């Protein structure tokens, strides 16, 4: 019938952080230059 | 972990604790109630010294 004092625990968040706009983001659509897929974007770090 | 249906009338547990001694662990009358000011074991006995 009893009972301890329970303490309690919870806490609390943050994080606004979403930021992206990749609308500025090209993509070039080209063939394959002559073994990737036919279909998917595949990103770029540099022409190196 | 029977008696821990509060369907009957309350208790007053003892437990043994670690860091610390045996600590009493229950004040709350069998009027198995929320309500009235008669579980509190200590709130029974405060007025019926004053009644003396």
């Amino acid at each position: 019938t009893m009972v301890l004092p329970g303490v309690s625990y919870n806490e609390t968040l943050l994080t606004q952080a979403s930021n992206d706009d990749p609308v500025t983001m090209p993509l070039f659509i080209g063939y394959t230059p002559p073994p990737v897929t036919v279909m998917q974007p595949v990103s770029v770090g540099s022409l190196t | 972990q029977a008696l821990l249906d509060n369907q009957g009338v309350s208790c007053n547990l003892i437990r043994s604790f670690v860091g610390k001694g045996v600590r009493l662990w229950g004040c709350r009358t069998l009027l198995n109630e929320e309500n009235t000011a008669w579980r509190y074991i200590q709130i029974r006995l405060l007025v019926s010294s004053v009644e003396h």
